[PDB]
C-alpha cells in the first residue's frame, strides 16, 4: 500500500522531468557540468516513468 | 600588504565554527529533549506531538548556524583583505557559540518542561515562553552575525 | 497560549491567515507544498470517512489540524510561484527579463544586464549563478522584516480596537499613541526607506545606495552622519523622528500612571514592550533563515 | 445472546453515559429536599436565552 | 440574525428554579441542548455525602456491567453492531 | 516604478469590494480571510516585484 | 600598513564584539537555564504562579539585550583602517561587558532557581526574589555602563 | 612555491579530507554504540522489534556515508600546486562537516538508546522516536549542505 502513492507521484514526476530534459532546457542541460546528451536521459528516464507505471499497475491489482 | 596569503583562513574558520559550534549546541538540545520525550511519552503517548517542540526550536540553532556559515562562505575570497578574513572570524565565532549556550539552555529546559509536562499539560505555554526566551540568544548571535559580515565588506580596500 | 476573557478583539481571527502565510513564507516550493496540500486535500475529501474513524497516533495531531495545512499547502503554492523553486528547481513559464551575452566564452565569469523586469516570483536567470544566494539572502532579510513589522502593526492596532472597545481612556494614551509613534518612527521608517530604496534606480540615477543597517543606525550614534541621504532633507527627517522616539519614552512611562501606585508595573510594562519590540522585529528574520534552510 | 446485545449495547452506553453526565450535574446543582429540589445557576450567550 | 464571535459575545449568568418532578427531565434536554456553563453551587458538599450517590454508583455498576458486555464482544466475533447507527443517531440528537 | 501602485489599486479596490459583497452569514471569518489573504499577497508580491525591478547586483555564472 | 594602525588591529575589535556576545549569551543561557528548570519543577504542582515566576528568565533576556547593543555598538566603530587604540579598546570593552553579563547570569540563574521554590512555598517571598534580581541585574548594568564609556572613549582623539 | 601557492598548503586540504571521514566515522561509531546497547536491551525482551529499531544504526551509516562523500570530493580537488585559498577552504569544510556529523552522532545515540528503550513496552512511540532522529539528521544534513558548498566554492576563481 505504501508503493501507491508514491508511484502515484513517481510517475508524474518523472514524465515531467523527463519532458524537460528531451526538450533540451537551459535549467537542466547546457552547461558543461550538466550530463549533456539529452535524449539518452530523457529515455532513460522514460523507462523509469514505465516501470513506476507497472509497479502501479501491480500495487492497484490488489484493490 | 593588507591582503596576507593567509588571510582566508581566518575567514575559513569563522564560516567552520559558526556550523560547528552551533551543531554541537543543536545537538545536545535535541538529544536531551528527545530522552526527555521518549521518557516521558511512555507513559503518555498523545502528546508526542505537541513536547515534540523543544527539538525542532532547538535545531532552530543548527538552521542559524547553515545559515551563517553560507553568508559568510559567500564573502570568502582569494585576495580577500585580512581585515575581510577577521569579521568573518569573529561573526562565526559570535554565532557559533551564541547557539551553543542556546543549545545548552533549551536542551535542559526543554528536558524540564517534558517532565513536568508529564504529570499536567498547563506547564506546555510556561516551558514554551521559557525556551523562547532561551532560543533568543541564538537570535542574538544570528544578529551579530549578521551585522558584522555586513560591515566585513563595507569599504575594503 | 491564553483564554480571551471578554468581548475585546482576540487573536483566534487574524491567525487563520496570518499563520499559513507565514509558514509558506519559511516554507515556499512548489514541491514540497504540492505533496502536503495532496495530504490535506486527502484529509479534507474523506472527511466523512475520517469523522466516523479514529486517526490514531500517526495522524492525531493532523485530524485536529485537518483544515489548517489546506491552506497552509494554498499559500506554500503562492511563494513556490514567488519563490520560483520546484524542489529548488526554477520553473520558465515566464521569459527571464535578463539576457546573457551573445557570445559566452567557455569557462569565464559571465555578467548579466537587466533588460527587462520579471512579472511574478524571482528571474529565472538567477537560478544557479553564485551571486543568486546574496541576491536571496539581501531579497528575504527586506521581506522578512517588512512582513514581521506589518504584523507588527496589525496586532498593535488589534491593541488599539480592544482598547477602543472599552472607554479605556487613560490606556489609550498611556500605552498606544507612544509605543505606537516608537515603533513606527524607528521600524516602519526603516521599512519606507528600504521600499524607497527599491522605488529609486541607484545604478542608473548614479547615487550610490546606502548602507541599510548604517541608515538605520546612525541615527543612534550620531544624527546627520549620512553617507548619502536617501532623499533630501533627510537628517532633518533623521533627527525630527529620532527625538520623537526619545520622548515618546517619557510618554510611555508618566502619563498612564497618572491618578502613581501602577508605577511599577508600567515601568516593567514600558521596558519589556521596547525591548519585546526590537526583539520581535530581530526574531522576524527567523523567517529568511528558514527559507535558506 | 451476544449478537443481541452488541445490535444494542453501543445505544445503551452512550445513553448510561449522558445520564451519568445529567446526575453529575444534578449533583453540581444547590438541591435541596426540604423544599422545591432543585435549583441551580449557569452561564448562558445573552443571545440566545 | 447572526451571532458570530470575533472574541466573544455577551453573554449571561442566569440561575434556574424548576420543580422537583421535570427536574431530570429538564436536565436532560438541556444537556442533549447543551448551552449553558453551571457555577459552582455545592462544591462545598465532598463527594462521599453528595445528593445523588447511590444512583451514581448504580450508574458506575451498570457501566461495568456494559464494559463486561463488550470484553465478551471482542473476546467473541461481534463488535459495534449498531455502532454505524446508533452513533449517527446520538449524533443526530443536535437540534433535536 | 507605478506598476506595483496600479496593482496595489485594483487589488484594494477587489478587497474593498468583497468587504461589502461578502456573504451576510459567517461575514467575520470570510471577510478576515479573503481581505488578509489578498492584502498579504499583494505585499509579498509587491516586495518580489520591487527587488527585481532595480538590481544592485548582477549573477555570475562559469559555465553554459 | 602604518605602525599606529597595523593590519592586525582588526582582531581586536572583532574579538571583542565576538567575547561581549557569546560572554552575554552564555550568561543569560545559564540564568534561563537554571531558572526554567526551577520553574518547571516548581510550578508543575503550583501552575498558577508560573506566568509570573518568569522574571529571572526575563532578566536573563535583559542581559542578553545588553550584550547585543554592546556588542553592535562595538561592531559600528569596527574598520580595517582602524587604529590600535580602536581595537585594544573594543577588545576590552567587549570583554568586560560580557563576563559582566556571565556573572549577572550565574547570578541570576542561582537565585532564582531557589526563589521559585521559596516563593511556590511562600509567596510573600516574591519581593525578596525581585530585589536580588535587581540587584543582580545592576551587574550586568555595570558591565554595560564601564563597556559604553570605554566606546566612547575608542573614536575620540584618534589618529 | 609561490606567494599564493606554499609547499604547506596541501596540509590543510589534506587534514580537512581526512578530519572529516575522522570525525563523522567517530558520530556514527558512537550513535552505533549506543543504539546497539538499546536495541540489544530493548529487543531481547521483544525481538520481534528487531527490524524495526534498528533505524539509528542505518542513519550513523548515513552519517557515515556524508563523511565518506565529503571526504573523496574533496581528495580529487586536492593538488600539489594548489592555492592555500584552497587548502584553507578544504579544511574548513572538512572540519565543518566532521564535527558537525560528530554532534549529530552524540545526539542521534542518545535519542536511539533512550527511544528504543522506550518502545519495548509502548510502540506508537516508534514515529516520534523517528522524527526526533530526522531532526538530528538534519545536523549532519547542514555540516554536509556547508562542507560541499565551501568544496565547489574552493577550485573556482583560483589563481
Amino acid at each position: 500500500w505504501c508503493c501507491t502513492v508514491l508511484s502515484a507521484f513517481g510517475v508524474v514526476i518523472l514524465s515531467v522531468i523527463a519532458h524537460l530534459f528531451n526538450t533540451n532546457h537551459e535549467s537542466f542541460v547546457g552547461s558543461i557540468n550538466d550530463p549533456e546528451d539529452g535524449p539518452a536521459v530523457a529515455h532513460t528516464v522514460y523507462l523509469a516513468a514505465l516501470v513506476y507505471l507497472v509497479f502501479f499497475v501491480f500495487c492497484g491489482f490488489q484493490v | 600588504e593588507l591582503c596576507p596569503v593567509y588571510a582566508p583562513f581566518f575567514g575559513a574558520i569563522g564560516c567552520a565554527s559558526a556550523i560547528i559550534f552551533t551543531s554541537l549546541g543543536a545537538a545536545y538540545g535535541t538529544a536531551k529533549s528527545g530522552v526527555g520525550i521518549c521518557a516521558t511519552c511512555v507513559l503518555r503517548p498523545d502528546l508526542l506531538f505537541k513536547n515534540i517542540v523543544p527539538v525542532i526550536m532547538a535545531g532552530i540553532i543548527a538552521i542559524y548556524g547553515l545559515v551563517v556559515s553560507v553568508l559568510v562562505c559567500y564573502s570568502l575570497g582569494q585576495k580577500q583583505a585580512l581585515y575581510t578574513g577577521f569579521i568573518q572570524l569573529g561573526a562565526g565565532l559570535s554565532v557559533g557559540l551564541s547557539g551553543l549556550a542556546a543549545g545548552f539552555a533549551i536542551g535542559i529546559v526543554g528536558d524540564a518542561g517534558v517532565r513536568g509536562s508529564s504529570q499536567q499539560p498547563r506547564l506546555f505555554v510556561g516551558m514554551i515562553l521559557i525556551l523562547i526566551f532561551a532560543e533568543v540568544l541564538g537570535l542574538y548571535g544570528l544578529i551579530v552575525a549578521l551585522l558584522l559580515n555586513s560591515r566585513a565588506t563595507q569599504d575594503v580596500v | 497560549y491564553g483564554i480571551a476573557q471578554y468581548r475585546e478583539i482576540n487573536a483566534g481571527l487574524p491567525t487563520i491567515v496570518t499563520f499559513p502565510f507565514m509558514f509558506a513564507i519559511m516554507f515556499g516550493d512548489m514541491g514540497h507544498g504540492f505533496l502536503m496540500t495532496l495530504a490535506a486535500l486527502s484529509l479534507v475529501l474523506n472527511e466523512k470517512k475520517i469523522n466516523k474513524m479514529k486517526r490514531g497516533e500517526i495522524f492525531d495531531m493532523a485530524f485536529t489540524g485537518r483544515y489548517i495545512i489546506l491552506l497552509m499547502g494554498v499559500f506554500s503554492m503562492y511563494t513556490g510561484f514567488l519563490y520560483n523553486d520546484i524542489f529548488s528547481k526554477t520553473m520558465t513559464i515566464f521569459k527571464s527579463g535578463w539576457k546573457w551575452p551573445d557570445h559566452w566564452k567557455k569557462g569565464e565569469s559571465i555578467t548579466a544586464t537587466s533588460v527587462g523586469t520579471y512579472p511574478i516570483g524571482l528571474d529565472w536567470a538567477w537560478h544557479g549563478t553564485e551571486n543568486a544566494l546574496l541576491f536571496s539572502n539581501s531579497y528575504k532579510m527586506k521581506l522578512s522584516i517588512l512582513m514581521g513589522f506589518i504584523h507588527m502593526t496589525y496586532s498593535y492596532f488589534f491593541s488599539l480596537a480592544n482598547h477602543l472597545y472599552f472607554n479605556s481612556m487613560i490606556d489609550i494614551i498611556g500605552n498606544f499613541i507612544p509605543g505606537l509613534l516608537f515603533m513606527q518612527g524607528i521600524f516602519g521608517y526603516l521599512s519606507v526607506c528600504i521600499v524607497y530604496k527599491w522605488a529609486v534606480d541607484w545604478v542608473k540615477d548614479g547615487k550610490p545606495a546606502p548602507g541599510l543597517l548604517n541608515m538605520l543606525i546612525n541615527m543612534f550614534l550620531s544624527p546627520g552622519t549620512i553617507d548619502d541621504e536617501l532623499y533630501p532633507h533627510q537628517a532633518k527627517v533623521q533627527v525630527f523622528l529620532l527625538l520623537m522616539a526619545l520622548v515618546c519614552i517619557p510618554w510611555l512611562l508618566l502619563v498612564k500612571p497618572l491618578h502613581g501606585d501602577i508605577m511599577i508595573h508600567q515601568v516593567i510594562h514600558t521596558i519589556e514592550f521596547c525591548l519585546n519590540c526590537v526583539s520581535h522585529t530581530a526574531s522576524y528574520l527567523r523567517l529568511w533563515a528558514l527559507s535558506l534552510a | 445472546e451476544l449478537y443481541a446485545i452488541a445490535k444494542e449495547l453501543d445505544s445503551w452506553f452512550q445513553d448510561v453515559t449522558r445520564e451519568k453526565a445529567i446526575f453529575e450535574i444534578l449533583n453540581k446543582s444547590n438541591y435541596d429536599t426540604n423544599r422545591k429540589i432543585l435549583i441551580a445557576e449557569g452561564w448562558i450567550p445573552r443571545d440566545e436565552l | 440574525k447572526e451571532e458570530a464571535i470575533f472574541r466573544s459575545a455577551e453573554m449571561a449568568l442566569v440561575q434556574f428554579y424548576i420543580p422537583q418532578e421535570i427536574s431530570r427531565d429538564s436536565a436532560y434536554t438541556l444537556g442533549q441542548l447543551g448551552l449553558v456553563q453551571f457555577r459552582d453551587l455545592n462544591s462545598k458538599v465532598r463527594a462521599f455525602q453528595r445528593t445523588f450517590v447511590n444512583e451514581i454508583r448504580r450508574l458506575d455498576n451498570v457501566e461495568r456491567q456494559y464494559r463486561y458486555f463488550y470484553s465478551l464482544l471482542k473476546k467473541h466475533d461481534i463488535k459495534l453492531y449498531e455502532g454505524d447507527t446508533d452513533k449517527y443517531l446520538d449524533g443526530s440528537g443536535e437540534l433535536y | 516604478f507605478y506598476t506595483v501602485v496600479g496593482v496595489f489599486i485594483v487589488v484594494s479596490a477587489m478587497s474593498v469590494l468583497f468587504w461589502i459583497m461578502a456573504p451576510k452569514n459567517n461575514q467575520a471569518v470570510w471577510r478576515s480571510t479573503v481581505i488578509l489573504t489578498l492584502a498579504m499577497m499583494f505585499l509579498m508580491w509587491a516586495i518580489t516585484f520591487l527587488c527585481q525591478l532595480h538590481p544592485l547586483v548582477a549573477p555570475r555564472r562559469s559555465d553554459l
